[PDB]
């Protein structure tokens, strides 16, 4: 995996690989890696698949019955805090599993990194997975709060590719999102064999 | 001390085509270095538009089959209709999840028709993790069945081909050819090849014949 | 089965609970017992009903608990009920001592007693408890207390109050002799010497027929004392003193 | 990994924490609290396992506000450490225990300025001065050479400034910024925050 | 005289349950009117006093996106059974992802109809049936259904169908109104005549509640402006 | 008056006020009838409406590939009762892979049915049930009543004035066992039709169907595919 | 345990326990409530002073949290039940969720406990009615009331208790955009409510005002004072002039 | 049963035109011990079907109890039904199946055998719920012995009159004789055919032992 997102003045980035693997085997390149909890808020998937998928697919009914319920949206802040508790009364069992809750709040773009080992922070950037590291590295080398937006596009994108270069499991193709105030959107899926004649050429 | 499980065998294989779908297996079932039997296959026919495959553990493979045929007929009394294929999806999903602290040993491929007609496949992992596919193969053989049909149904690696949408006749010498090819290599896959095609007309069952060594 | 229900914890139609009022009643038949709140300490006196000349005195007491080294209380109605609420009382106390590692709040003791009386009025089917308490205690917070608890499960804090037998007349008898601010101890002695003599059925008023505690505050621990029978006839004997001197002035 | 430290002096309380939030080899947070509001004057550090900490720390939090709401006075510094005391100690022998080290800061009306040590064993020791971590071992010795029970709030930020500064000297992890605030009579108080201009 | 909450009649029915049908009469009167282009259901709010929020009075609600329902009884009861239907749709998209047909919500909801009881039960388990009434509105596959629940826990399909005070009435002039063919701005209009018909108050535009679902459109709670534009053309 | 409110209290004529109370239900419903040849089970019921607005009431519920049923009381004890027999069957097929023999499905609801008619704060099911089924016993038309009772029938009818349709099926009870299935749907029709006044008569709006047979899984047909059963008819006196 | 069926239909589809208990509610202190621009007023009359009692011990005004405070009329014991309930909730909703609780949101829970308890097996219906107060984030000023059916509503004022209907009456009549114009307008609004059926005093009456982003303040009988001396020349320089 | 104790070797079946036939020992081991060599591993089900069971003797005789149980239950009833020796068959996948989820197996590996509409059945059940059907069985040592020789035939003639299988299963007994260490001379067939269920007595099998005196040559 190698998922990936940051805050900055224009909403929340999103993105991410779509390899899977079993073992050494490439089981997938096609995995929806960003799981679209509400049209407000987004969730990275890495770690164990089924555990992922699961408990995030768990959390998004859980915060439409609080849509229903509380006739408003729940914020970034309950909905990462809801999959923690969840999350935490099976420390110790084994599920591998490690999400970011992006969206926008009343308190404006929000971003939360929660654990299956009971982790629960927000920040402005961060990047999950067995890529993280060397996402995090060109990430860190251009992120900036004031970037504008195809510029965020073109450092998440980048950030992922460099990611599925070193990381011997993460490839596919990357994915990427825009959290907005009105929502977040669909920005691009774009193959590695292409941003590779893109970025080298 | 006990083991709950035993590995059985078997390969797997799904196409999705625009209006059809094929769910393939072979007939072996075994156990160590011996046969327990020629004639198992691994195909499940659940509704007329949805057939299942199951490879792995016989134990849980039975098991499953059963529970899946329950469910089927309890949804069926509470709707008053049939389960659409990606409803049995995601059905599966729940069940192979709700032992993620005892796992079905199971590799599920379920091959059908949307609610559009078109084909469609969905590839399982042990514990409920599933995608969508066009074409997926699992158990003992899928590595030597994938890679062929990446090539050969995805154009993947080649320069200046053509993009022509695979038809049904196309796809059953693909199949009955990656079979014959791992029935070479893998020796849990041997003696029967079994095919199930499932078009509007509904399913049909054909029986090409592998090697018994 | 549903025959031989009593409904002891169902609404009259009036909107109130029957099985309270009538433990109510049963409360006003027993001895007299009140209680004075003063600025240097806080006092307790009962009316004995065990009082007979084949009684053994193996208690220090009869009618007033310790509960707590800063908190006691005293009870009025179905004894046995009584003792079953101040062992209560006593768990809880020691509870809270064992989680804070301080002397509970005599409020909170009161409240965590109320809490389990009110339980017996609004479900289990069972009758409530036929008892009146009162508690006298000193604490960080609001210094020296005195409070009061009916079987309904509500309570209240008061400055000096009485329950049991006449318990009214000695409430009317005290609004008359009370004293916001300017209470010592000794004249709230002399208060429930004089309230005890008129509320008391048969008069002139042995010191075996009553009993009195006090709770003060002395080098920084707590003081919980019951008088000895020479104490209560000293302010016995005062007390007439004091009334055959005003009818005097005639 | 982290580091809480607690100086007590004559009337007010003097604590400190690192502010990073790191896994495997990555700081993954550069301004991580540690503290935790629990009345007007009593503050929690807490520190260790992954989700045990907050989990814990949120619900002595939350206990303490609802004693707070019931009775309409807080616990006392003093009753607060018992409280998470026992219920640390509860979970010992239990399923679920949490695997907490943790200081408690506080200032009574009565009894003053009061700072509190406990183990994840749930061992409660009150002491004029305490830290928790690996760079504890570095800094506890520099805290016994230069503290007198008398000391200033000034001389015991300084004080606390040549801990941290230590802590840059020898400790192999980074720890950049610290978390600083004080307690006294007029409760909890944010102070400027330590960091040190690496990068 | 008392006896048991499953007592059955010389008739043949249960006490509890037929006083339930009688605690219905004295809620406010609701209408749903089921139509091709899509469902509407209409009720008065009986605001008690001009110093009460009129806004805090919700007597439709929505179930799901394509789902919606009308209350009328004891509205205390019918919260409950309200949350449980969100709940189990929500699960039942968890499981299956796709949307519940309204038939079945209706029947899930209808389940818990005769879950009471005194001995050989559940301690949180009811001791009373619940005294409202349900109109379900929604959108499925099988297009534009209304259907209706009472406390016995019979459920049935209704093109139109009145619950309430004024059932009765409202229920008639349905029938003179009724073709399987209006137009849903017919169905609006009738359905606020009717109101405005049965309805002690002055009908205005914050007398009642009035929410529409639409094969093409969500559930949706008309506001004041809307209402008032329905109003309009009295 | 003293022995009514009670299922655990025995009147001193021998008798149990809630159970017969109970019985009273199943008259309070729509009128349905069942009967069998020797290749084919049949019910027919009709189906009843609150208004012309409001749809005709269910009455024919599926159990299994095999089995189904005709209710006559409370809807919801009929709901109950119906998963139930649904979930013995499910546990028949998962555990022997073979569809549960009607009566032994018919013994399982006398059972359960029986039990809460001798507790104190129960009530009995207040339900009829018409089951249709078929297995390797040929067909079978069976009746349970609140009073936890059973009944193997060649022919039966239970509710509102089913009375009626009880006579008529007494009269062709000989004709059934060779009918073909048209002939006993047609049969089931007329002693249907027959519990109603003559101002009133069958409709495809009004009549459910529901065949089970050797050839045919349990069907449910409800109002167009009605029509080849009804057009076929007498015109009936008056 | 106690598995009877306490609150049950009547044959007229009455259930006979809740109306009881709302019976119990009207034999209670008469309180008030009134919602504002910046301020929300809380006022609690007949509290049966002894003069022997302390009154800190006996307030019919709690609160909840930093957020929402409360008053009630009824059963004071089932009152102290209901209110620590909710406290315990508002804590309980922290700990779920990062923010803190909206007064609809208590005023549900609340409602929903008195509903569960008009359904339950052996228990019985909480004989209180409660108003509640609070400035939920938005800034939006909300007023609730309950009551032991497990109905709940928004009020802009209302009242509870002894003759309810007869403050109800006059708060209608006298809830303009006029008054409750400014703070200390409310706060004589409520006053003066509560004087029209309180037995004409000041030391019967206890009154509790919720502002903005501040604490629960509770008004001493000497402000309180203050407050009715200038109702009481607002009386004879508006009412004595003109009649 | 974590550990299995007293054991029974290899059980073999096969259809046949108009029936089916199992054979296995009567051997009891406790360990290498041939401790009781007078017991039957195989129990009459019925008149349709039939039973032998491979491994330990007291689970075998605990679902002895339990099947013989179930079929008095239903005969009780005399409704005209019956167990199929397929549905006997998916009851005990089912119940093998429930233990070894338990992580408490029953340490057995069976065979049925049945005729039943004209129709033979064989099946094998695991102790792990692994079940399946086939013309041939054969557990334990069978498996890798005997099986061999029973596919040879059977698919060089896939049906066998009653005498041709017979005499496969005695020579199949006589080659698990030599070859398993934990066999014995003493064995059982019973067969099932429309006339029912037979058992046949103490059987033993003629031996060869003239490669004895191949030493030099
Ligand atoms: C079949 C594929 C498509 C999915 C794959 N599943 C699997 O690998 C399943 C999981 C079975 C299981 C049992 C008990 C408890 C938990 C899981 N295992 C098997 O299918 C069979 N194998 C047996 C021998 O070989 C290895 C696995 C998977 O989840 N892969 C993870 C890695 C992993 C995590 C935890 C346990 C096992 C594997 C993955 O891709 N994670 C990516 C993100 C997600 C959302 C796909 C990333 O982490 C990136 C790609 C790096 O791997």
């Amino acid at each position: 995996t190698t998922t990936l997102a940051f805050k900055f003045r224009h909403g929340v980035i999103v993105a991410a690989d779509s390899r899977a693997t079993a073992g050494a085997y490439i089981a997938s390149q096609t995995v929806k890696k960003v799981i679209e909890i509400n049209p407000y808020l987004l969730g990275t998937m890495a770690g164990g698949a089924a555990d992922c998928s699961f408990w995030e697919r768990l959390l998004a009914r859980q915060c439409r019955i609080y849509e229903l319920r509380n006739k408003e949206r729940i914020s970034v802040a309950a909905a990462s805090k809801l999959l923690a508790n969840m999350v935490y009364q099976y420390k110790g069992m084994g599920l591998s599993m490690g999400t970011m809750i992006c969206g926008w709040d009343k308190r404006g773009p929000g971003l939360y990194y929660v654990d299956s080992e009971g982790n629960r922070i927000s920040g402005a950037t961060f990047s999950v997975g067995s890529g993280s590291v060397y996402a995090y590295g060109v990430m860190d080398r251009g992120y900036s709060y004031d970037l504008e937006v195809e510029q965020a596009y073109d450092l998440a994108r980048r950030a992922i590719y460099q990611a599925t270069y070193r990381d011997a499991y993460s490839g596919g193709a990357v994915n990427l999102y825009h959290v907005r105030e009105d929502g977040w959107i669909r920005v691009s899926s774009d193959n590695v064999a292409d941003l590779h004649e893109k970025y080298s050429g | 001390r006990f083991s709950p499980y035993v590995f059985n065998g078997g390969t797997i294989l799904a196409i999705a085509g625009e209006d059809f779908a094929i769910v393939a297996s072979d007939t072996r079932l075994s156990e160590g270095f011996s046969i327990h039997t020629r004639d198992s296959p691994k195909c499940y026919k659940l509704t007329d538009k949805t057939v299942i495959g199951c490879s792995g553990f016989h134990g849980d493979c039975l098991t499953l089959t059963k529970i899946i045929e329950a469910r089927l007929k309890m949804y069926k009394h509470s709707n008053n209709k049939a389960m659409t294929t990606g409803a049995i999806a995601a059905m599966l999903s729940t069940i192979l999840y709700s032992r993620r602290f005892f796992p079905y040993y199971v590799y599920n491929i379920i091959g059908g028709l949307d609610e559009e007609g078109k084909g469609a496949v969905y590839s399982f992992d042990p514990v409920g993790s599933y995608q969508r596919d066009s074409f997926k193969a699992g158990g003992s053989a899928s590595a030597m069945l994938q890679p062929l049909l990446d090539n050969q149904v995805g154009f993947k690696n080649m320069q200046n081909v053509e993009h022509v949408p695979l038809s049904l006749d196309r796809a059953m010498r693909l199949v009955k050819d990656v079979f014959i090819s791992a029935a070479e290599r893998d020796v849990y896959t041997g003696d029967a090849l079994r095919i199930c095609i499932v078009t509007k007309e509904g399913i049909r069952e054909e029986t090409v014949s592998l090697r018994k060594d | 089965s549903r025959r031989y229900d009593s409904r002891t914890t169902i609404f009259s139609p009036e909107g109130r609970l029957y099985q309270v009022e009538y433990a109510m009643e049963a409360i006003g038949h027993a001895g007299t017992c009140l209680g004075i709140l003063a600025n240097d300490g806080v006092l307790l006196a009962a009316e004995r009903r065990n009082i007979h000349k084949l009684l053994d005195e193996v208690f220090f007491s009869e009618k007033i608990y310790k509960l707590n080294e800063d908190m006691a209380c005293s009870v009025a109605g179905i004894t046995s009920d009584a003792n079953v609420l101040t062992n209560e009382l006593r768990l809880i106390a020691q509870r809270y001592l064992l989680q804070y590692q301080e002397p509970i709040p005599c409020e909170q003791l009161v409240t965590a007693l109320c809490d389990i009386k009110q339980a017996y009025t609004q479900f289990g089917g069972k009758r409530p408890f036929g008892v009146s308490l009162l508690y006298i205690g000193w604490d960080k917070h609001y210094g020296f207390q005195l409070y009061q608890s009916d079987p309904s499960g509500n309570y209240g804090g008061w400055k000096a109050t009485c329950i049991g037998n006449n318990s009214a007349a000695a409430v009317s008898m005290l609004k008359q002799d009370y004293k916001e601010g300017e209470m010592t101890l000794k004249s709230a002695l002399a208060l429930a010497i004089k309230v005890l003599n008129k509320t008391m059925d048969v008069s002139k008023l042995s010191a075996e027929k009553v009993e009195i505690a006090t709770l003060t505050r002395e080098n920084g621990k707590t003081v919980i004392r019951v008088l000895k029978q020479k104490e209560v006839e000293q302010l016995i004997k005062k007390h007439e003193e004091e009334e055959a001197k005003a009818e005097r002035e005639k | 990994m982290e580091y809480l430290i607690g100086i007590q002096g004559p009337d007010y309380v003097l604590v400190a924490s690192d502010r990073v939030a790191a896994s495997n080899i990555v700081q993954m947070k550069d301004d991580h609290d540690k503290m935790f509001k629990m009345s007007e004057k009593i503050l929690l550090l807490c520190v260790g396992e992954a989700g045990d900490t907050v989990q814990f720390a949120e619900y002595i939090q939350k206990n303490v506000q609802l004693y707070k709401m019931r009775n309409g006075y807080e616990l006392s510094p003093t009753a607060a450490a018992n409280f998470t005391r026992r219920n640390l100690a509860d979970c010992l022998r239990s399923r679920t225990p949490y695997h907490v080290n943790l200081l408690l800061a506080g200032y009574d009306e009565h009894e003053g300025p009061a700072l509190y040590y406990m183990d994840y064993l749930a061992a409660l020791a009150k002491a004029p001065f305490a830290a928790h971590g690996y760079g504890a071992f570095l800094t506890l010795s520099i805290l016994d050479r230069y503290y007198t029970p008398t000391i200033s709030r000034e001389r015991a930020v300084e004080l606390l400034r040549k801990c941290l500064e230590e802590l840059q000297k020898r400790f192999i992890l980074n720890l950049p910024t610290f978390s600083v605030r004080i307690i006294d009579k007029n409760g909890i108080h944010d102070l400027d925050n330590i960091s040190f201009p690496k990068q | 005289y008392d006896r048991g909450v499953n007592t059955f009649s010389p008739e043949g029915r249960l006490f509890q349950v037929e006083y339930a049908i009688e605690a219905i009469k004295l809620g406010s009167t609701a209408i749903g009117i089921q139509t091709s282009e899509g469902v509407c259901l209409a009720v008065e709010k009986r605001i008690t006093s001009p110093l009460m929020e009129p806004s805090s009075i919700e007597k439709i609600v929505e179930i799901d996106a394509h789902i919606g329902c009308a209350m009328s009884g004891l509205i205390a009861d019918a919260k409950t059974l309200i949350d449980k239907a969100r709940v189990e749709t929500q699960n039942h998209w968890f499981t299956y992802n796709e949307t519940m047909t309204v038939e079945s919500v209706t029947q899930a909801v209808s389940n818990l109809a005769l879950q009471f009881g005194e001995e050989d039960a559940d301690p949180g388990a009811m001791s009373r049936p619940f005294g409202v009434a349900l109109l379900f509105g929604g959108v499925d596959e099988k297009g534009p259904q209304l259907f209706h629940m009472d406390p016995s826990g019979t459920f049935v399909q209704c093109d139109a169908r009145a619950i309430g005070s004024a059932s009765e009435g409202a229920q008639s002039s349905l029938q003179e109104v009724y073709h399987k063919s209006m137009t849903l701005k017919e169905a609006i209009k009738s359905s606020l005549i009717i109101l405005k018909q049965v309805m002690e108050e002055k009908l205005n535009a914050t007398n009642i509640e009035l929410a529409t679902v639409q094969p093409g459109q969500n559930f949706h709670m008309f506001t004041k402006e809307e209402l008032e534009e329905v109003i309009k053309d009295i | 008056n003293q022995y009514d409110n009670d299922v655990t209290v025995w009147s001193p004529q021998g008798r149990i006020h809630q159970i017969e109370y109970a019985m009273e239900a199943v008259k309070q419903g729509s009128a349905t009838v069942g009967l069998k040849s020797k290749t084919h089970a049949v019910l027919v019921a009709l189906k009843r409406a609150q208004s012309e607005l409001a749809a005709h009431q269910k009455k024919i519920l599926h159990v299994d590939n095999h089995i189904g049923i005709s209710i006559a009381g409370l809807t919801a004890d009929a709901r109950l009762l119906c998963n139930f027999m649904r979930q013995e069957c499910l546990d028949s097929r998962f555990v022997f892979d073979r569809p549960l023999p009607v009566s032994r499905l018919v013994s399982l609801i006398g059972s359960k049915t029986q039990i809460p008619t001798q507790r104190y704060g129960r009530r009995p099911y207040g339900v009829g049930l018409l089951i249709a089924g078929y297995d390797d016993m040929g067909p079978h038309i069976f009746q349970t009543c609140p009073s936890a009772n059973y009944f193997d029938c060649r022919a039966m009818s239970i509710g509102a004035r089913s009375q009626s349709a009880r006579t008529y099926l007494e009269r062709h009870m000989s004709e059934f066992m060779e009918c073909n299935l048209n002939e006993l749907v047609k049969h089931g029709l007329r002693a249907l039709r027959e519990t109603l006044p003559a101002e009133q008569d069958l409709t495809t709006k009004n009549v459910s169907i529901g065949i089970v047979g050797k050839d045919l899984e349990f069907t449910i047909y409800d109002d167009d595919d009605v029509s080849p059963f009804l057009e076929g008819l007498e015109e009936r006196p008056q | 345990s106690y598995d009877r069926a306490i609150t049950v239909f009547s044959p007229d589809g009455h259930l006979f326990q809740v109306e009881y208990a709302q019976e119990a509610v009207k034999k209670g202190s008469t309180a008030v409530g009134v919602r504002g621009r910046d301020i929300v007023v809380l006022g609690v009359e007949k509290k049966s002073v002894a003069k022997l009692q302390d009154e800190r011990t006996v307030r019919k005004i709690c609160a909840l949290d930093d957020n929402v405070c409360m008053a009630f009329a009824g059963l004071t014991a089932d009152a102290r039940i209901v209110i620590n309930r909710a406290r315990v909730e508002c804590q309980s909703h922290r700990l779920t969720v990062e923010d803190p609780v909206t007064v609809e949101y208590i005023t549900r829970y609340i409602a929903s406990l008195k509903q569960r308890y008009t359904q339950s097996n052996g228990r019985r219906p909480f004989g209180i009615s409660a108003l509640i107060v609070g400035f939920d984030f938005d800034g939006t000023p909300r007023l609730y009331q309950t009551d032991p059916s497990g109905t709940y509503h928004a009020w802009k004022a209302n009242a509870i208790g002894r003759g309810a209907k007869s403050v109800r009456e006059f708060l209608e009549k006298n809830y303009t955009d006029e008054a409750i114009e400014t703070d200390d307008l409310t706060i004589k609004l409520v006053i003066k409510a509560l004087l029209e059926v309180v037995q004409s005093g000041g030391k019967n009456i206890e009154l509790a005002v919720m502002r903005r982003d501040q604490s629960l303040k509770i008004l001493n009988p000497e402000e309180i004072e203050k407050y009715v001396a200038e109702i009481e020349k607002e009386k004879e320089e508006n009412e004595k002039k003109k009649q | 049963t974590q550990n299995p104790m007293v054991t029974g070797t290899s059980v073999l079946g096969v259809k046949f035109e108009g029936g089916v036939v199992i054979a296995a020992d009567m051997l009891g081991s406790y360990g290498s011990l041939a401790r009781f060599r007078n017991i039957s591993r195989i129990m009459r089900v019925n008149n349709s079907t039939m039973l032998g069971a491979s491994g330990d003797y007291a689970d075998f005789q605990y679902l002895k109890q339990v099947l013989g149980q179930m079929v008095i239950d239903e005969e009780l009833l005399g409704d005209g039904h019956s167990y199929s020796p397929r549905a006997i068959h998916s009851w005990l996948t089912r119940a093998m199946y429930s233990r070894r989820s338990k992580m408490n197996p029953l340490w057995n590996t069976m065979v049925i055998g049945g005729y039943a509409d004209g129709e033979s059945f064989l099946g094998y059940v695991d102790m792990l719920g692994v079940a399946y059907e086939a013309p041939s069985l054969a557990t334990g040592y069978g498996a890798y012995l005997a099986q061999p020789l029973l596919r040879e035939v059977l698919e060089k003639q896939p049906v066998l009159s009653q005498t041709e299988a017979r005499d496969l299963v005695e020579r199949c007994m006589r080659v698990l004789y030599y070859r398993d260490a934990r066999s014995y001379n003493r064995f059982q067939i019973a067969t099932v055919t429309e006339k029912g269920v037979e058992i046949e007595g103490p059987l033993s099998t003629e031996t060869n032992w003239d490669i004895a005196h191949m030493i030099s040559g």
